[PDB]
């Protein structure tokens, strides 16, 4: 029978699976922890032998017909072994868009923008021009950086955005999706149960609902910003019009974390920054990921393994061996769970630390699921997950708990005022931008922008739905968006989106399941095992249940919302409103000084 | 890879039976000829053991003790301790079971 035969091939197939995946994730980590050509090219085949496999076993899967499977488990299993993705085409087709990512990916690692008049001045994006648009005040300068770096990468990116928009077309028709938007999300499709289904088509209109009501707070935010810019440059900014691009804090105005010191609140009271206490107390990063342990066992979760401790790196190694810098958690497989972050003593690291053992502890909980299912729900789940922890761990209870911060601490109106204020600059100002991106490449994809006006239509809706405004005309041969890094390495960019809603809707559950009487953004979840069971029966599912039941799961709710975010940030909201009476809350589209 | 368990059977094995057949597994309609592919796996898998692998798969060695009793006379029984001799006082014997 067709059931039994996908059966047998799912037992067959998971054992192998489980075995290439580990010693390709293996080789994954050897090259992360330890650079070399030898580690490089021994990740190569170990890479190219398990989606070798992939691909063999994903080939033979297609021929099962799903129409006779009613096992909802099995069915997913074989949903998840069928998605072909770039294979779909012929040899030519993506060889050439393979060719198309790793010019795109070698030529923004190198992207260059040097001085005029001093040729010597040349300089790269990550050393030096990051640092430009984070702590320089000059306008001249962060307008050459910005047009520079627009010119210079959206003259040579525009075509080559031409052909791989038509390719990533032509192998999401070969997929049977409508666009390659399309194809992104269907990841967030849901086949299940009565009440439980969730379509494609559905998770446009339902942003677009979710963006009905962030729109009055991130409008005040605006306006607050708009206000201190104009502090800060006195007639280059206009009082009814958008904020200039380059002013943003970043190179493309993603994140506005960088505005701080400029949108300060009050500049007399400090942060809540505790890093020399961990100076003064001598905590190295054992204790840092012993503190993260025991936040994870007091709240319910079970402990760490041994193998976690003995294999990962938690400190520069120092003996002549390059790591990467970037902090990721690896779940290699056969209950191999391991971290890689070069943890320094401080707050941040800290944080750090919680949100990749809270990655951990999500990849923890899923093992009891067969391979196809150890993943998350979607894309926005594995990251909420991580970032509810590093909430929690950064709340003034959770430091006065363990002893960082002292117990005769007061914690002022003014302190949460500034705090919830950064974490906005950080957290919602991200949320206009990543609309308006997944917006544009959803439209462009699908083809209701044509070919010939898309620069045209882009600076319009970032006048309409971000409200900031070009610097300078751009005509249709640059190539804006794919400035970014997401954009020009074929990454999704609505997990973000995604992520911003669970981590708030998570949050608010388990405050609400640890009984928690007092502001969102003061609580914490330790020492509450009630909340840790409610948690753990979403991280014990994976994806092996629709995203729908397990967000229903922790909050009761099937779809997203923004009620927990709006309730997270709401005595800043009312803050916002108070010191908006006089000024203009709004923008104007046409291009205001 | 030279430690192996076997996947796939038919039926299931009845108590103290063992099964060291290489037969490829029929799981479909069509004859499998020796050959594997779809839907004709090799029964024995190898269990990839390595020391980073979490305490749920690290190699486990079990013996089991079966202890059976038939119509011969018993003769695996345990040690019966013999504590140090003492003459001439009034001491309960046991020599060799004769008490
Ligand atoms: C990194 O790889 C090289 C190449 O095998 C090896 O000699 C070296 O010992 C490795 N580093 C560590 C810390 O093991
Ligand atoms: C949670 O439990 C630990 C266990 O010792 C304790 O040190 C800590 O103070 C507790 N936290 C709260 C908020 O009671």
């Amino acid at each position: 029978l067709t059931e039994e035969n996908a059966k047998t091939f799912l037992n067959n197939f998971n054992q192998e699976a489980e075995d290439l995946s580990y010693q390709s994730s293996l080789a994954s980590w050897n090259y992360n922890t330890n650079i070399t050509e030898e580690n490089a090219q021994k990740m190569s085949e170990a890479a190219a032998k398990w989606s070798a496999f992939y691909e063999e076993q994903s080939k033979t899967a297609q021929s099962f017909s799903l129409q006779e499977i009613q096992t909802p488990i099995i069915k997913r299993q074989l949903q998840a072994l069928q998605q072909s993705g770039s294979s779909a085409l012929s040899a030519d087709k993506n060889k050439q868009l393979n060719t198309i990512l790793n010019t795109m990916s070698t030529i923004y690692s190198t992207g260059k923008v040097c001085n005029p008049k001093n040729p010597q001045e040349c300089l790269l994006l990550e050393p030096g021009l990051d640092e430009i648009m984070a702590t320089s005040t000059d306008y001249n300068s962060r307008l050459w950086a910005w047009e520079g770096w627009r010119a210079e990468v959206g003259k040579q990116l525009r075509p080559l955005y031409e052909e791989y928009v038509v390719l990533k077309n032509e192998m999401a028709r070969a997929n049977n999706y409508n666009d390659y938007g399309d194809y992104w999300r269907g990841d967030y499709e849901a086949e299940g149960a009565d009440g439980y289904n969730y379509n494609r088509n559905q998770l446009i209109e339902d942003v677009e609902r979710t963006f009905a009501e962030i729109k009055p707070l991130y409008e005040h935010l605006h306006a607050y910003v708009r206000r201190k810019l104009m502090d800060t440059y006195p007639s280059y900014i206009s009082p009814t019009g958008c904020l200039p691009a380059h002013l943003l804090g970043d190179m493309w105005g993603r994140f506005w974390t960088n505005l701080y010191p400029l949108t300060v609140p009050f500049a007399q009271k400090p942060n809540i920054d505790v890093t020399d206490a961990m100076m003064n107390q001598g905590w190295d990063a054992e204790r840092i990921f012993q503190e993260a342990e025991k936040f994870f066992v007091s709240v319910g979760l079970p402990h760490m393994t041994q193998g976690f401790w003995a294999n990962s790196m938690l400190t520069e190694p120092a003996d002549g061996r390059k790591v990467v810098c970037h902090p990721t958690a690896w779940d290699l497989g056969h209950g191999d769970f391991r971290i890689k972050m070069c943890t320094k003593v401080t707050m941040d690291n800290f944080l750090t630390a919680h949100h990749e053992m809270g990655h951990i502890q999500y990849d923890m909980a899923y093992a009891r699921q067969p391979f196809l299912l150890r993943n998350g729900a979607n894309e926005g789940f594995h990251e909420a997950v991580g970032e509810i922890m590093s909430l929690s761990a950064a709340t003034p209870k959770h430091l006065k708990s363990i002893g960082l911060l002292p117990s005769d601490f007061q914690e002022d109106s003014e302190t949460e005022i500034n705090f919830l204020l950064k974490q906005a600059l950080t957290i919602v100002g991200t949320l206009p931008f990543t609309y308006m991106l997944e917006k544009w490449r959803w439209m462009v994809f699908r083809g209701e922008i044509p070919k010939e006006q898309w620069m045209k239509k882009w600076w319009e809706m970032k006048r309409e739905i971000v409200g900031v405004v070009e610097p300078l005309p751009h005509d249709e041969t640059y190539c804006d968006p794919a400035s970014l890094f997401h954009v020009s390495n074929d990454y999704s960019f609505i997990r973000y989106y995604t992520r911003t809603i669970y981590q708030f809707q998570f949050q608010e559950a388990l405050c609400q399941a640890a009984k928690y009487n007092g502001s969102l953004h003061k609580c914490d979840i330790s020492n509450s095992t009630e909340a840790g069971q409610k948690l753990l029966k979403m991280l014990s599912l994976g994806n092996s249940e629709p995203w729908t039941k397990a967000l229903e799961n922790v909050v009761g709710a099937r779809n997203m919302d923004v009620k927990p975010l709006l309730n997270y940030f709401q005595p800043l909201f009312d803050w916002l409103k108070e010191q908006n009476r006089n000024s203009f809350v709004g923008w104007n589209t046409e291009w205001s000084p | 890879y030279n430690y192996l368990y076997r996947l796939f059977r038919k039926s299931n094995l009845k108590p103290f039976e063992r099964d060291i057949s290489t037969e490829i597994y029929q799981a479909g309609n069509k004859p499998c000829n020796g050959v594997a592919g779809f839907n004709c796996y090799f029964p024995l898998r190898s269990y990839g053991f390595r020391p980073t692998y979490g305490v749920g798969h690290q190699p486990y060695r079990v013996v089991v003790l079966s202890f059976e009793l038939l119509h011969a006379p018993a003769t695996v029984c345990g040690p019966k301790k013999s504590t140090n001799l003492v003459k001439n006082k009034c001491v309960n014997f046991n020599f060799n079971g004769l008490t």
